Order: structure tokens, then C-alpha cells, then sequence
């Protein structure tokens, strides 16, 4: 008998980035239920300020049983959803890479215009012409999600959904 | 550790041997032979002249006795008094038996653990030498405390 | 704190102390599982080497094993086991209110006697068994001195329990034989006292015997028919005297 | 944490005895293990002198013991 | 708010609780010196049974319904058998925990909420303590009333005024199987339950000096 | 038996940012029910002013029963619905990041057509070129609200909904 | 039978790139299954951030026997699902084709403008009509993935999904 | 270090094994199979010399 939606502990052994689903597995590590394993899977949300795990698939060792109590993950000593990843892991990079292909862009374009009021000319030529092939290529790769990756030796608190006997 | 005793509450070893060391350089005898302890007093340095009285300044050796006596776990005493020859053979035999009552009182009034306490007197029928020159200043004249060690 | 409790919850009412339970909040939910594994690992580490150095100990007294439990001894002239008896003295049972049932001694037949092939050695008994374990697997490590010690001491704990646990293996194992051995002496010294039958064996012969193909000289054949046991009849009982 | 202080030192414990035996033949103040006679007067615990706290689990803050009678000392109480 | 009084009343409670039974254990030989069974327990082993008097009785029931007598003599518990004589931790040494467990739900922050919050704490404790107190007295009324039952039934047994139990034992000898034996058998039972006698003509009174 | 529409007191433990809905629960301590507890889920509003609790599923001890009386909260003492947290977490990154690129715009554009009336011309390209593929992307990403989060360590109050017994 | 989601090991032999389905081959060659082997395919996911294997039709020896447990491959001592391989393979190659194509076009229109105010004409022919063509088919085959391939020494961990009897 | 368990606990304490392991689990899953091939091609060659 598992009180409705009640707080557990478990213990998250094997990690992987928020990029690919896959199955991964935990064991609770105390209360009522012990050694138990629980398998399930990860969710993407559109901001990256949180993360959190599905787990679903639970299976008590000893007797042949497998409930379906699909349960998550609450940070320890926080009493909050934020997961222990990183946010900031691909910013930098597509913004360096679009303003120096527009740098290239207006390099090019500019000392090209500036000639009337030859190495100068071969500047004006690459960054004039290489700007613009990088710069739309930049806004097709612009949109990549700055993904975030579990850690393989952290433990979580675990709210339960439904009830159990 | 928090939750048994790790010794017998209030025993050091270190006290107890260094106490019996300064009991036996005071001159106060003691012995101790597998697991039975004795302990020997001369009549003088605790009584009046064959008299069943205490003179004051004994209670101090009294604490002292107390004081050692309390770190042993036992279970039965034994104290008995003898004396010298003085007037006759009742006479002694009942100054032996008051002065055995006496600090068997006092004992059991101090915190004494055991359980059993026996007291007698014997007068100077048990002559432990044959120099008999002085009379309460003799070594015969003595008070005993014996027990046995349990565990 | 609880002692003044008083002065206890009136220090507790400033929020500095909160502010400090702020941090301390994590190991009553993070730590608490490393105990479990130090135990265990301590627990397994300190049982196999004692075990280990029991197994040593024993082998070391061979010779005084067998010199004092030799059970070829005390075989029967037709290499019978003698059965096993237990007495008890002074029994009283309290069945329920109005009901008292004394007796002063008793006796109860534990193993009836049967056949042999070989007399029983102590190494069936007080052999502890040994198998070394050499898989050190653990999932989470301490990352803090202060959880690396609370671990050392905890696994400290299971050397402890381990080594404890060897301890009452052996002292129930050298109880069970002290039993065997205490029931045989007795049936014996009993037998002795004549308050029990000794047992009785019957024997056939055969002669040259078989086919033509299969042959064998001499057949016979042994079968014990009167197990061992108590005589209710009394005034037969012979008592005993020293000196 | 001497247990054979001033003494020759430790040298094992007689578990029979449940009593360590320090250099010198005196045995030492300290313990070996639970077999062993100690001094027992005062205890932790509850529903004690009585068939102990009943396993069963009730949700008010009533503990019974197993006797059937019940302790309000070590229940909570409004 | 009101947590502050419930801890408050747990710890006193604890607090006196352990108090009162380290005082208790400080006082042992009187303790049981004075509530000696054994020189009670009969001759059989058995425990002897539960008197209770009451003088001057009266009851009314409703409009004319009156009922007056002198005495009333109860049988409260019966006789029965017993291995080893009772003792008083049972009726006595009351229980014990250690509440360690004071959560963080309500924090005091302002001034007032502190001043409140030990009052209070205050006021728990002392009802904690008043709470232990009562719990000691109820152990001692019960305890003072068995005994007193059973020096009731003695004296009355001494006047002559109760049946002393009637108790017989059946002996064989040997008996059971060439397996099993038991050397002596005894049965032990009890029949004739103690009780009062209705009779007046054979009471017997007694006289001081 | 309870009033309709009447006032309680409970304990929150747990806290959440406004961004991800999830079961959330708390604890009530004063009342008939006692050691009560109650999960539930919250809402998003569309302006800043509030934020509230939903706490339906109520769990209570005693017997294994899950009544569902739904409930909110209120700020405790105050007797306001508003949420004691902040509201100013992303106004100014996204005004900033806006006036810049502007700027940035304004800058390479200005000083290239001021030419008539190398490294001032370096500055033209880099500003004019850049300016304006970041503020596309800034007005893309400028729609972002000011989120607000509730707190682990404050008790609340719950006014009833309907009935139970 | 066997346990809802444990660990065993296999030998990976065979080797192949991330390119076109196959059949690849394990061995089962600890716990229980001795002499077992396992075939499978691979997946490409859509990013080169990893490379898992799905392995689904097992033979085990002893008996005429063909069973169907389908699970996944976890690195031994990474923990990941990763798989050991390269994801460098065409940056470069695609990026400097695009930008010597632009370098071209440039070269040539520049310096072809540059020229109001033979040699230096033919190298302007050269870049000028060759970077068009070039540019444009480099645009089209920019969108080549990076592939990853698996090694032919490599073993394995396998967590399960589904038991069997 | 599994010998003087005490003292081998009390080291693996620290993560200097784990980094020691983590390098040597990749040679024993690499190297099991090469063993059961050795003892099949020697038993083979083996027998078929000494008969």
C-alpha cells in the first residue's frame, strides 16, 4: 500500500544527453520497496530551465511482478525540477559564426564600394564572396537546441503517481 | 559505543594500580595472589591503646580504603582482627570482635559494593611472629580485609 | 538541542540554525544509502576472512579432533551406530490454569540406530566452509572526506558483524556435536544400566547359488530386527555404587 | 582508551570471560562483547513489561502494545 | 502556532518521563521490600484471588426506589496458578522514547512570533509535565488497589470467612513407549475455587487488647 | 462534514518554476484533518500579477481513501492571491539584446552614408552587417514572458470548494 | 528466464559504417547464454552525438532454437550509448569547397570590375566563370551527413527489454 | 588489495582504482575469446602430434 503521490528515494547509475531516447535504468534505495529497478525514458521540454526523467516500467526482484507506476525525478535539496546539466552549451558558437559571416558580408561589400571616394581588392573579393554563402548557411543551422545530459552518479527523489498494495 | 558500556562504570586501572602502589609505599600491606586480594592494618596507626576507639585522623585512611575498594566488582568480605596478649583470652577476643564490628559498620555506611560481609575477632591466638618485644606496636596486632575477585 | 529543551527551542527560534539545516538537509536524503553498502561490503570482507582463518585454526589441532571424538570406538560388534538419547531432569509444564504436569526425569530416543560403512568424522561437522570471494563491485563512491570516513567506520561495522556471525556458526556447529556425542555415551552408559534392549541380528546362509552364466559361492544375509528400546517394566532396573 | 593503561598492555580477550587480559595477568576494566556480565538498571524503548509495540501500523498516533493494552506515553497525543 | 505546543508537551512529557523513572530506579530494596508477593503466594504456587470492601451503601434508582445495606464484599479476580511471583516495573516503570525529531515547519521571524513561540513551548511543557504526572498516579492507585485486594482476601481467609482452595494431585509412574518416558508423573489441579461463604453461623470475630 | 467555501492552513515543502506543469504537493497541519495531505498541479497566466496553485487530489490517512476536493491558495497573512516571488527575470536581456543590434544597424549604415560629407570603415562593415541578423533574431526570441516561481519553505492558505465528508 | 532489464556482455567482430543496413553479429560470451549469438542492425540518429545498435534475432546452441528478444548495446567503461568511432568526416571537405568556390567567384568579378580604374584578365576568367558552377554544386551536396562506423574489436554490454522463458 | 581487506577497502576509498579499472575492463572484455581459440588450436595440434 503506496499512500497517493508519496515521496521515495532511488539512486540514477547510467547517464546519456537529452539528445537520443533510450531506455534507462535506476534502483530505489530505500524505504518499503528495496532493490527494486525501474526502467523508462527522458522528455525534451521547449525551455532548457528544467529536466526530468519518465520512469515507468518497475520491478521489484523476488517475486515474477511488474507494476506500472510511472514515477520522475525531483533534485535533491532543492524541492524543485532543475536537473544537474548545463544551458549555455551552443550559443557562442552559431552566434560567432553568423556575425563573422556578416562581417565578411560588409568587409567585402564596403571596401568594394570605398575603391572610388590589389591585395586590398583580394580582401574585398574573399570576405565579399565567402560572407554570404556562410551567413545563409548560419540561418539554417541557427535553430540547434542547446541539448543538456544527465549525470551517471546522482540519486533523485521520486513522487509517486498512482497507488499499489 | 553509545549504546553499551564499554567498562565497569567509574573503574580505571590506571588508578587502581597507582593507589596500590601508594597504599604499599604508605605501609599499609597489601597482596594480591591470583584472583583473591588481602589486605593487612597495624592496630596502632588505627586504634587508641587496646581500646575500641577511632582516632580521628584514621577516617582519612578509611576514605582512602573506601576509595580503592570501590573499583572491584565483588561479592563477599571478610574482616577479622587480631590482637596481642594483655589480660586474658575473653577480653582480647571481644576487643577484636568491637573493633571488627566497628569498621564493618562504617564500610557498609560507604559505598560498598557487595553483597556479603562477614566480621570477626580473634584475639592473639594467630601469632604471624615469633618478636613479641612491644606490645600494640607489634605487627600481630593487625586488622585483615580479604575477599575473592568474581569475574 | 533536547537536554534544556526548553533553552533548546528558544536558541532554535533564530533562523541561523534553519540557514544551517539548510545544507545538512542533503545527506538525510543523498547519504543514507551508503551505509547500507559499507555494511554489506564489511560484512562479506570480515566473514570470508575469518572464515578463512578459523579454517587454519582447525587444521592446526588435527590430531587431538579425532583423538577425542573417535566414533570407531564406540561401534557395536556388527558395525551398528548406537542411537541417540536425551534426558532431562526436573520437568514441569504449566498447560494452562488448573493443569500442572511434573515428572523428575525423562528420557526421549532422538536418532534410532541403524546400519554403518564407515565411522563419522568431525570434518563432516566442524568443516566451515570456505570459498574466496574476489568481486569488489560498488555503484556510488564517496566524493567528501567527511561520507569517505562515516564509509571506513561503517565497513568497520560489517568486519565486526562478519567476524560475529563466523563466531555463532561455529558455536552452533560444536553444539550439534557435543549433542551427537552426549546422546551415543548415554545410549551406551544406559545399555550399560540396563534401562533400554540392545538391539538384535538375524542372519541367513545361502550356499553356492546362481546360473550358469552368474555364480556366487557364499550368500548370506544380515538384518537387524529389535530396535533399541526403553524397558517400562522397573524392578528389573539395576542400579550402581563408588567408593 | 587504554584499556591496559599503566599496565604492560593489551595482549587479547578471554571471551569465556568476555574480560580482556592485559600484560600483567589482571584483567582489564573494559568489555570484549555482549556475552558478557554486565550491570544493567535503566533502558530505552517502549511498550516494555509488556508483549512489546505491535507491528501492525495505525495511521492515528495510538501504539498498542501486543498485551493489547496501549500506551499513550509512546503515542502522540493532541 | 500550535506545533510549538505540541513540541513543547512532547519533550516535557520525555523530559519528566525520564526523570521520574531514573528517581524510581534510585529507590529499589524499599521498592519491593515493601510490595513483597511471595510472602503472599500460598503453599501450591498459587496466586490468592482479589478482595474488594465497601461500607455504608446506598443507591437510588428513581422515585421510591431506595437500597441501603452495611458492607458489600466483591470477588474481583480468581485464584489461579503462577511460576514465578510478580513484581512492580510492570505497574510502575512507565515507558520511555526520545523524540528527536522537530521539523521545520513554522519558524519563528518576527519578534512577537518569537515571544509567542516561547510562551508557547512554555506552556506545552508544563502540561507535558502535569500529563506525566497524572499517568504516575494512575500507576500507583492500580497497583496500591491489587495489593490491598490481595491483603484483603488474606485477612478475610484468616477470619474464617472464604473457602481456601481445595487442590488435588493424581501420581503415576513410569509411563509412555519404548521411545519416550517420563520416570514419575504428576498431575496438579485446582477445584474448589475460593470463594465467600453465605452462611453467618460458622464467622468468627476477633478481639484487640 | 465541511463548510462551503470555508478557510484552512497547510505547509508547502516543494517549490516550481511557472514553466513546466507537474504533480506538486503539500501538507495540511491544523484541522479535523490531520496529517493530510495534497497534490495537485498549477497554471500559466498570461500577465505577471498572480500566480496560483491547483490541489485537487487530497490524500488522506486513516483509511485508504483519495477524495478530490480541488483547492487554491492565497498568501499567507495577507489575504491576496498574488505570489510572493519575482517578476522582472527577462525584460531587460531581451531590450538590451534589441537596442543593441538596432544600434548596431544604425551604426554601420550611418557611418557608411556619412562617407562622403580603414579602420572607421572596418567598424561600418562589422556594425552595418551584423546589426541586422541579430535583430531578426531578436525580435524572433522577444517574445519571451517573465517567468515566476513559487518557494520550498512557505505555508499557505486553502479556501474550500465543495463538500466532503 | 530472465530478469526485466539486466546487464550481460557480448564480442562485437564485425565492423561496418553508419551507410546502409546489414547484418552484424555478436556473441554472448558471459552468464547463463555460452556460445550464443545475436544478429541485428543499426540506426542513424540526427545528430552524429551517437550511434546505437538494435539487436533483435538471437541463436542459441543446444537446441534447433531461433528466439526473437530485441535490446539495445551500452559501451563498456563509457556508460554511454555512444559508440566509439569519428564525426569530423566531411566539415571540412564541404566547407572548404563552398569557400574557395566563392573565393573564385569573387577573384574574378572583382577584379574584372576593377579594371576601368592578359594575364591578370585570363585569372580573372579563371575564378570569375569557374566559381558559379562550382558554388551552386557545392551548395547542393552540402547537406552530406557525417557518418560513423563501428570497429571490429569492440565489445559490448546489453541491457535487456523484454524476458524470456 | 581484497587480502588486508581493512587497509584494500580504506584505499579504494579513493578513485585511483576506478581510473585504474576503467582502462583495464577494455583488455578483459577484449581479450576472452582469444583464449578459447589458443586452447582449441593447441588441444587440436596436441593431440594430433602425440598420437
Amino acid at each position: 500500500i503506496i499512500k497517493t503521490g508519496d515521496i521515495m528515494f532511488a539512486v540514477l547509475d547510467t547517464s546519456v544527453n537529452s539528445d537520443e531516447p533510450g531506455p534507462i535504468l535506476a534502483t530505489i534505495v530505500t524505504g518499503k520497496l528495496k532493490g527494486s529497478k525501474l526502467i523508462g525514458s527522458f522528455n525534451l521540454p521547449s525551455n532548457a530551465d528544467k529536466m526530468v526523467i519518465t520512469f515507468n516500467t518497475m520491478s521489484i526482484p523476488g517475486a515474477e511482478k511488474t507494476i506500472s507506476i510511472s514515477a520522475y525525478a525531483i533534485d535533491p535539496n532543492t524541492a524543485r525540477t532543475a536537473l544537474a546539466s548545463r544551458t549555455n552549451h551552443h550559443y557562442l558558437m552559431r552566434y560567432g559564426s553568423l556575425f563573422a559571416s556578416s562581417f565578411l558580408q560588409g568587409f567585402g561589400n564596403a571596401f568594394q564600394s570605398a575603391n572610388t571616394t590589389s591585395t586590398l581588392e583580394n580582401a574585398v573579393i574573399g570576405l565579399a564572396t565567402v560572407g554570404k554563402a556562410w551567413s545563409q548557411q548560419a540561418q539554417q543551422l541557427f535553430n540547434t537546441p542547446t541539448t543538456v545530459e544527465v549525470y551517471s552518479g546522482t540519486g533523485l527523489g521520486i513522487l509517486f503517481t498512482q497507488d499499489v498494495t | 559505543v553509545p549504546k553499551l558500556p564499554c567498562r565497569v562504570d567509574g573503574a580505571c586501572d590506571a588508578t587502581i594500580i597507582k593507589m596500590m602502589t601508594d597504599l604499599n609505599k604508605k605501609g599499609i600491606k597489601v597482596a594480591s595472589v591470583g584472583q583473591n586480594y588481602l589486605i593487612s592494618i597495624p592496630a596502632s596507626a588505627l586504634f587508641a591503646d587496646q581500646s575500641p576507639r577511632l582516632n580521628w585522623a584514621s577516617y582519612s585512611l578509611l576514605n582512602e580504603i573506601a576509595a580503592f575498594l570501590k573499583q572491584f566488582r565483588k561479592i563477599a568480605i571478610t574482616v577479622t582482627s587480631y590482637s596481642s596478649k594483655y589480660v586474658s583470652v575473653k577480653r582480647e577476643r571481644a576487643l577484636t570482635l568491637a573493633r571488627s564490628r566497628v569498621v564493618s559498620e562504617y564500610l557498609w555506611s560507604q559505598g560498598v559494593d557487595s553483597r556479603i560481609i562477614f566480621t570477626q575477632g580473634l584475639g592473639s591466638d594467630k601469632p604471624i611472629t615469633s618478636y613479641t618485644l612491644g606490645g600494640d606496636r607489634s605487627p600481630n596486632a593487625r586488622v585483615e580485609i580479604t575477599f575473592r575477585r568474581a569475574v | 538541542g533536547d537536554t534544556g529543551s526548553l533553552a533548546g527551542l528558544q536558541a532554535m527560534a533564530d533562523s541561523k540554525y534553519t540557514r544551517a539545516q539548510k545544507k545538512q538537509k542533503m545527506g538525510k536524503i543523498r547519504e543514507m544509502a551508503l551505509k547500507e553498502t559499507a555494511l554489506s561490503v564489511g560484512a562479506q570482507a570480515g566473514l570470508a576472512w575469518r572464515a578463512k582463518i578459523i579454517d587454519e585454526q582447525l587444521n592446526k589441532q588435527a590430531r587431538n579432533l579425532d583423538a577425542i571424538y573417535d566414533f570407531n570406538s564406540l561401534v557395536l560388534e556388527h558395525n551398528i551406530l548406537p542411537p541417540v538419547l536425551l534426558e532431562g531432569r526436573n520437568t514441569l509444564n504449566l498447560a494452562d490454569a488448573q493443569s500442572i504436569r511434573i515428572s523428575d526425569r525423562t528420557y526421549k530416543v532422538a536418532k534410532q540406530a541403524h546400519f554403518i560403512t564407515t565411522p563419522p568424522t568431525w570434518r563432516q561437522y566442524l568443516w566451515m566452509d570456505y570459498v574466496k570471494p574476489e568481486a569488489p563491485n560498488v555503484t556510488l563512491l564517496p566524493k567528501t572526506k567527511a561520507e569517505k570516513e562515516i564509509w571506513c567506520i561503517y565497513t568497520e561495522r560489517g568486519w565486526k558483524n562478519g567476524i560475529d556471525q563466523a563466531n555463532t556458526i561455529l558455536e552452533e556447529n560444536i553444539a550439534r556435536i557435543k549433542e551427537d556425542f552426549g546422546g551415543m555415551i548415554l545410549y551406551r552408559k544406559l545399555l550399560a544400566m540396563n534401562m533400554v534392549s540392545p538391539p538384535y541380528v538375524s542372519h541367513t546362509d545361502l550356499g553356492v547359488t546362481g546360473d550358469g552364466s552368474e555364480i556366487h559361492i557364499d550368500d548370506r544375509v544380515l538384518r537387524i530386527t529389535a530396535l533399541p528400546e526403553l524397558n517400562v517394566n522397573s524392578a528389573e532396573w539395576r542400579a550402581a555404587v563408588a567408593k | 582508551d587504554g584499556c591496559c593503561s599503566k599496565m604492560g598492555g593489551i595482549n587479547y580477550c578471554d571471551s569465556s570471560a568476555g574480560r580482556l587480559v592485559c600484560n600483567n595477568g589482571f584483567y582489564s576494566t573494559c568489555y570484549c562483547t555482549r556475552h558478557a556480565v554486565m550491570d544493567l538498571q535503566f533502558l530505552m524503548g517502549c511498550c516494555l513489561w509488556h508483549g512489546g509495540v505491535y507491528p501492525q501500523l495505525n495511521s492515528s498516533g495510538l501504539v498498542v502494545c501486543n498485551d493489547g493494552y496501549v500506551s499513550e506515553e509512546c503515542s502522540l497525543q493532541k
